[PDB]
């Protein structure tokens, strides 16, 4: 009940926090339902482990951010039309500053 | 404007390659984006980075192009 | 037109080195106390102090950096007859893999272009060179020895070659500094046949008669042909233009005696057109090149 009225409010903050801390099983098993994803390299098309940025096949890094051309270890935005991404601040930056992916390719990620 | 029979050399490319590499040098990540957008579209044999795109977990297939449906199955 | 300042760092025992990362914003100096120690360049252009530790037995003489797209790792040699690396944990470092194979003091470490993988190259005073390999860059804590090289003289410096076009097969140019009676080249080059799958002696100059010091490559930047710098009593830059290993047309270009004195270290700019050197005169004097295509000073420091 408590969850319900904190989501109808839009504080997911604080009803995630109750979700990790909740102390029974059946409150604390939400958030780990359908939500991890499987990766896959565009060179490639073949799938990667669960621990690495590197291609077993391709062998080049498939986890380069598209502004600072650095591996990106952590988190990773990814534009769904153009399959291009790369950290999650830099790409905000790009995007304030102009409409185009960084990468380089006719498209507009969010059409302005 | 290039024919595209110039654009093929190998010297014409290290050139444009190593500028670009030197942009990263400067770190002067926005210029060298710009000029990535005037090299694409002013040279259709550079092909863009190659990096991730996600995969679903029934079908296998990728989800880039109902919303929240994925279009395979 | 090189005027000079003071960087604001302390330190007590005598350096032996200097190196920037890719960027210019980490120096990683070694100390005669056999303690290297790292800085990191701040917004406010001041310089301050990350990490120190005590390194193996021997005496430290050279420590370089790696390409970010790695991680960020460093290499040392020292006269413990051994070769390290060194790599960040977020700051704490560790060992990964002492290299130990040489049976002698393993007087130069130098890393491979980024465009080949994670290499890195030690000869020491035995006269072998050897090339080390980490085919998974996960894992620092596997290396393996794959091209031994006799030299049939000793070490003092050694060099890739920063080209990264197709056409250039892998390179290394391995000194010497040995004061023998005899006259004999003590610059070599070796190349890389990939049908062969081995390295082989591809030039050597016969106008190196005296010891060397340093050699260094100039980076390319899309030339047709190479610069090379070479350490002696006088400064003197080779180009090697491209014609088994590949003949080498060899012509000098420079011959410089405005140090009075033996040279000791070289160095190339990130362009490769600006060469500082240093001797024992006490002198830092800066190459350019003229409009006339003529290789002159510009600027000593002290
Ligand atoms: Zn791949
Ligand atoms: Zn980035
Ligand atoms: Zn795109
Ligand atoms: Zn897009
Ligand atoms: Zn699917």
């Amino acid at each position: 009940s408590y969850i319900d009225l904190l989501q109808r409010f839009r504080l997911w903050n604080v009803s995630n926090e109750v979700v990790k801390l909740s102390t029974s099983r059946a409150v604390s098993c939400l958030n780990q339902a359908s939500t991890t994803l499987h990766v896959n390299c565009s060179h490639c098309k073949r799938p990667m482990s669960s621990r690495g940025w590197v291609c077993d096949r391709c062998h080049r890094c498939a986890s380069m951010c598209a502004v600072c051309h650095h591996v990106v270890k952590g988190l990773f935005v990814w534009c769904q039309g153009c399959s291009h991404g790369g950290h999650l601040q830099h790409i905000m930056k790009w995007l304030e500053g102009s409409s185009h992916c960084p990468a380089g390719c006719g498209h507009l990620c969010e059409y302005s | 404007g290039s024919p595209l029979d110039v654009l093929k050399d190998e010297r014409v490319q290290y050139w444009i390659e190593n500028y670009r590499n030197l942009l990263d040098a400067w770190r002067f990540w926005h210029k060298r984006a710009e000029f990535d957008i005037h090299r694409s579209k002013l040279d259709p044999s550079s092909k863009p980075l190659a990096q991730v795109f996600v995969s679903c977990n029934f079908c296998g297939k990728s989800i880039s192009y109902k919303v929240t449906s994925c279009p395979g199955c | 037109m090189f005027v000079a300042r003071s960087i604001a760092a302390d330190h007590k025992d005598l350096i032996h080195d200097v190196s920037f990362d890719f960027h210019g914003r980490r120096m990683a100096t070694c100390s005669s106390d056999q303690s290297v120690k790292v800085w990191d360049k701040s917004e406010s252009g001041d310089w301050h102090c990350t990490a120190s530790w005590k390194t193996h037995s021997g005496s430290v003489w050279r420590v370089t950096w790696a390409h970010p797209e790695f991680g960020q790792v460093l290499a040392s040699c020292s006269f413990d007859r051994t070769a390290a690396v060194w790599e960040e944990i977020v700051s704490h470092w560790v060992k990964r893999t002492t290299l130990v194979d040489s049976r002698t003091s393993v007087t130069d470490v130098k890393f491979a272009p980024k465009h080949m993988g994670l290499m890195l190259a030690t000869c020491s005073a035995d006269g072998i060179v050897r090339i080390y390999e980490a085919p998974d860059v996960m894992n620092l804590s596997q290396w393996s020895l794959q091209h031994e090289i006799s030299c049939k003289l000793s070490c003092s410096c050694i060099s890739w070659n920063p080209s990264s076009s197709r056409a250039h097969s892998p390179m290394i140019a391995v000194g010497s500094d040995d004061s023998s009676p005899n006259a004999m080249a003590k610059v070599q080059i070796f190349e890389y046949n990939e049908n062969t799958r081995k390295y082989a002696k591809a030039e050597t100059l016969m106008t190196v008669t005296d010891p060397v010091h340093d050699i260094a490559f100039a980076p390319n930047l899309g030339r047709s042909f190479h610069i090379l710098a070479i350490a002696t009593k006088d400064v003197r830059i080779f180009t090697l233009k491209p014609v088994g290993p590949t003949k080498f047309e060899i012509h000098i270009v420079a011959q410089f005696d405005n140090h009075n004195s033996q040279v000791w270290r070289v160095s190339w700019n990130i362009t490769g057109t600006v060469l500082a050197s240093s001797g024992d005169d006490g002198c830092v004097r800066l190459w350019k090149a003229n409009y006339m295509d003529n290789w002159k000073c510009t600027g000593i420091l002290k």
